[PDB]
């Protein structure tokens, strides 16, 4: 149900925030969530 | 001969696209890794509204990489 569809991206992002490793099964997920943390990673970078 | 773009230049091309809310609550939510909630007090809104907008954010941006 789309209710999950929303817990799911916001357990994402939770992860992404704390800098934690997950491996995502779609390759293209994988290559999201690594260009965000680089992304993170540079903008927090004083 | 071309430099291969950083992170953020990527991100930053991609982010363009967002409406401004969207993107601010990306930021917020990644880069300063506020919480739904916070997010939601930091910007105005409730917390629904805060996990409909990053959803969609994702989305786009995910839809966005397709192209190229």
């Amino acid at each position: 149900p789309p209710l999950d569809e929303l817990a799911r991206t916001d357990l994402l992002l939770d992860a992404l925030a704390e800098r934690e490793e997950v491996d995502f099964a779609d390759p293209r997920d994988d290559a999201l969530a690594a260009l965000l943390g680089q992304w993170r990673d540079d903008l927090r970078w004083p | 001969m071309a430099i291969e773009a950083d992170s953020v230049t990527r991100m930053n091309e991609l982010l363009e696209i967002l409406p401004a809310k969207q993107r601010e609550i990306l930021i917020l939510r990644v880069v300063v890794g506020l919480s739904a909630e916070e997010t939601a007090a930091a910007v105005g809104s409730t917390t629904g509204a805060v996990r409909v907008a990053q959803h969609r954010a994702l989305q786009r941006l995910k839809d966005e990489i397709v192209a190229a």
